[PDB]
Order: C-alpha cells, then sequence, then structure tokens
C-alpha cells in the first residue's frame, strides 16, 4: 500500500528445539539456572539427549523451563526506466512508412 | 566420537572432535522384528502416551 | 570526492574530471561539486550537478556569470564527457546478523565494484564487552584478513562481536560494511565414561624394560570436560611401574608379567590391561 | 530530487526536521512463517500393554 515506505517485513517463529533458539530462560532438572533455554539443539548425539532429558521427580516444582524466539525478514523496491528521441523530418522523409 | 582417532589420512568420513582430538562417528542402521518389545501404559486409555 | 567540470563553447562538450586533472583543449573551468552528495547520496547523479553548475554561467562567454534569460539552460545539445574515476559502489553487502554454534567455521564475503585499481581490503573486529573499540585483525596470523574473504575456524564464545571490512581505493576513497555474529553456547554434557586409546588392550609390548608406554584418555560424551586424572597403584609393582603426568600415563615394565591399572578422575574409572613379554 | 531520501539507513527526508522522523517506514504482512511438526516412525510400531 501507498504511504508506507519501501519495505515489507514479516515474522518467522523458530521452533523450540532448534539451535537458533537462544535465550536465558533455561533451568535444568537440578533446579539451577543454565545458559541455554532449549533442552537440546538440532543435535542427533545420544549422549547430549541422555544428559539433557527433562526428568521430573515425584514431588517437583520449578525444574524445567523453556523459551522461544522470533526472527524478522525484509525486502525492498526499486525503479528503472529508459527513453528514446526522434525528429519530425526523420519520420516525414523516411522511405518506410510506419517506422514508429 | 565413539570411533577411533582420525588422523590426516581421513578419506572423507564424518568425524567429531572429542577432548581436542577428532574421532569417527557410528551409525545405528537398525532392524526391528515383530513382537520384540511393548509399551507400558499407565492411565493411558489404550494409547502409548497421554 | 570533488569533481571538476570544464566547458568548451564551440563543440558544446562538458568534461567531468578529477580535481587534480586538467585539460588543454581550450575549455574553461565552470565549477566543482561532490559526486556523492553529502545530504542526498542516492538522489542526484552527475547530470544534475552539471546542470546546476551550468545554470550560473553566461551564454556568450562561459567565463562570466549571468541572470536567468542569459544562462546555458538547454541541456539537449550539451554532451557530458566523463574522465573521472567511476564511483565506488557496494555490489554485495555482508549479512546483518549471523547465528551459529560453538566449534563451526564461518565465512564473510564482500564484493566491491568501481574505483581505481588496485583495491585494498582491511578487516576489523570490535569485542562485545562494554567500552570496546574496533581493532585490526592480525593479518600475519590470519592471511585471509588481507583479502576480501575472511575465514574463522572453530569459533568460540569470545568470537562474538561486530566485524567490519574497509575497502580503500587507489585515490584513498573508502567504503565499508558491517556485520554481527551471534554464538550459542550449551552446557557440557557431563562425563559418562572414560576410555583408553593406544591402547585399550596390552598397551605397547616391549621386551626391553627401559622402554616406556604412552597412554591417552578421553571422555566419550563429545564436549565433556575431563578432570585431572589420578591413578591407583595396583598389586604387582614389581611387574611394572606406572606414573601419570597430567592426562598422559607412563608405564615402565620392570618384570615380564601382566598387570592391570585403574585410572580415575574422582568419579569414573578405567581398567587398562598391561601385557609384558620377555 | 529525492528530498524523501531513505528514512531507514539513517538518511533524513527534507520535510522532516533533525529531531523528528517518519512515523511509519515499512509494511507488516501480519502473516507468520511457521514450520510443520516432525514425523514419527517408531511410535506406530509399539504395542501398548495396560498397567
Amino acid at each position: 500500500p501507498k504511504h508506507y515506505g519501501k519495505t515489507i517485513k514479516v515474522y518467522e517463529y523458530v521452533p523450540l528445539l532448534d539451535d537458533r533458539n537462544i535465550n536465558d530462560q533455561g533451568i535444568d532438572a537440578s533446579g539451577a539456572t543454565i545458559v541455554n533455554g532449549n533442552l537440546y539443539g538440532s543435535s542427533k548425539d545420544i549422549g547430549n539427549i541422555t544428559s539433557k532429558l527433562p526428568l521430573l521427580t515425584e514431588n517437583g516444582g520449578r525444574v524445567n523451563r523453556v523459551g522461544f524466539t522470533r526472527i524478522a525478514r525484509e525486502g525492498s523496491i526499486h525503479k528503472f526506466g529508459f527513453f528514446y528521441e526522434f525528429t519530425q523530418e526523420s519520420i516525414d522523409f523516411d522511405s518506410d512508412d510506419g517506422l514508429m | 566420537g565413539a570411533g577411533a582417532q582420525a588422523t590426516g589420512a581421513n578419506p572423507g568420513y564424518r568425524t567429531s572432535m572429542v577432548s581436542g582430538q577428532e574421532h569417527y562417528d557410528v551409525y545405528p542402521m537398525l532392524v526391528v522384528g515383530d513382537d520384540s518389545f511393548t509399551s507400558i501404559g499407565f492411565q493411558t486409555d489404550g494409547k502409548s502416551l497421554k | 570526492p570533488v569533481l571538476k567540470v570544464m566547458f568548451h563553447k564551440d563543440t558544446n562538450v562538458a568534461t567531468v574530471l578529477d580535481a587534480s586533472g586538467s585539460l588543454s583543449d581550450g575549455s574553461v573551468e565552470v565549477g566543482t561539486f561532490h559526486h556523492p552528495d553529502e545530504t542526498y547520496p542516492d538522489s542526484v547523479t552527475i547530470y544534475h550537478g552539471v546542470r546546476d553548475l551550468l545554470y550560473k554561467r553566461s551564454a556568450k562567454d562561459p567565463s562570466q556569470t549571468a541572470s536567468y534569460p542569459n544562462n546555458i539552460i538547454n541541456m539537449q545539445v550539451i554532451s557530458i564527457d566523463m574522465k573521472a574515476t567511476p564511483r565506488l559502489i557496494l555490489g554485495t553487502a555482508l549479512p546483518r546478523v549471523i547465528s551459529t554454534i560453538e566449534g563451526k567455521d564461518v565465512t564473510w564475503h564482500v564484493d566491491v565494484a568501481g574505483g581505481k585499481a588496485p583495491l585494498t581490503y582491511k578487516w576489523q573486529f570490535k569485542a562485545n564487552t562494554v567500552g570496546a573499540a574496533f581493532a585490526d585483525i592480525d593479518s600475519g596470523e590470519n592471511p585471509t584478513a588481507k583479502t576480501a574473504t575472511l575465514i574463522n575456524h572453530a569459533v568460540t564464545a569470545e568470537s562474538a562481536g561486530t566485524y567490519k571490512v574497509i575497502v580503500t581505493d587507489a585515490n584513498g576513497t573508502t567504503i565499508e560494511s558491517s556485520s554481527l555474529l551471534v554464538v550459542g553456547v550449551q552446557e557440557p554434557p557431563e562425563v559418562a565414561s572414560i576410555v583408553a586409546y593406544p591402547s585399550p588392550l596390552a598397551l605397547s609390548v616391549a621386551d626391553d624394560i627401559t622402554d616406556g608406554k604412552t597412554v591417552k584418555f578421553s571422555s566419550l560424551p563429545a564436549g565433556s570436560l575431563i578432570g585431572t586424572l589420578s591413578i591407583k597403584t595396583q598389586p604387582d609393582s614389581g611387574k611394572a611401574t606406572a606414573e601419570i603426568s597430567g592426562n598422559v600415563l607412563t608405564v615402565k615394565p620392570v618384570a615380564a608379567g601382566d598387570t592391570t591399572v585403574v585410572v580415575t578422575n574422582g568419579t569414573k574409572e578405567v581398567t587398562v590391561t598391561v601385557n609384558v613379554t620377555e | 530530487m529525492l528530498n524523501y531520501n531513505a528514512p531507514t539507513d539513517g538518511q533524513k527526508s527534507s520535510i522532516d526536521g533533525a529531531n523528528s522522523d517518519q512515523m511509519q517506514t515499512f509494511f507488516w504482512l501480519k502473516k507468520a512463517i511457521i514450520t510443520a511438526r516432525k514425523e514419527q516412525y517408531f511410535m506406530p510400531l509399539a504395542s501398548v500393554t495396560n498397567m
């Protein structure tokens, strides 16, 4: 639409378990704060999955927290043009009618 | 990193760095036969997970 | 940069050339202007500047000035001839934000068109800590810093920051672009088990007693931090003697007998077999 | 004659003063990009036993 500039933007919502998800909401099963909010990234290793599984005790509270992020993308617009010139004598005395 | 240490003679197989030294990976390539296992369901109303 | 314009009355040809340059054709000097305009860089081209300069001068003699009815305002007959160096433009720009994890290589590429050959590239890095300023990347340690493409291997948490590339023309004209790097860090997976490498079995078997064996240890979960290793001397010291310095273990076989050694980091233990042959 | 300049990238339009700036400089589609759920293969194999 007009009167809005030259840019369009959108939001992309990153899933929970990707490595793009970077935040400080994480709390591990021990209850201590940890750097990564997502439990494990896009890692297929069995060791990380086993170590970072969300385990819940019989009487548990404030054990596992997760967080989310979003990403924005943009695009722009441009303008092009060109022209040409002629004289009346050229079209008037030319042998070929209908040159234009 | 479960595999043996990978030197410069690597012909192009995937490696992962463990304790500052590269090591080869291992891949499952699994076969599951009939009636090998079952799922225990607790208050699940006949489904695997609730 | 400042450009200089010369006008030839007879042929109606206007020449745009650098400040230092000069022409002996017989033209006169009309004025000067900045090709990249300070306030409106992408708004006006050379044609508008030349027209604005020519509006001031007189029709009879381009040496002197005149009012409206007596200027040079017909731009259809006037031809513009360009002799100055083409302006420096950024064909390819660095991505604004790059996200990656620890231990992966990242690459930045920039392409610059125009200017006066040759072109020189310099890369700079600003730390993420407060009160930090741009500092040059050591080209000696990283040869790619001089060239257009910059490559970093096995980035860490300290590699996060802002990277800027500076392109310098032969005349000193400078164009630049900036990018930001975000590095995600995870907690160590914790030690599950420890393994022995050359060798899990029999170590190195040498008949000579003076020969010493070399042992290296590792923790299977990738990225796990292994603590300081300690050994437990076990029953047959007469058969062999084991001494550990840091991670590596040195075993000297006094006698030709099989021995087992257990090495621990305080939580996990490794059972390594020692075989000695006379 | 771009007295509009480009409000984004730090340039100022001519009508706007040094202090003020354009209220709106882009368009937002309000339609988000989302990814589908990963598919499962080992789950249909399992047979459930009541506890």
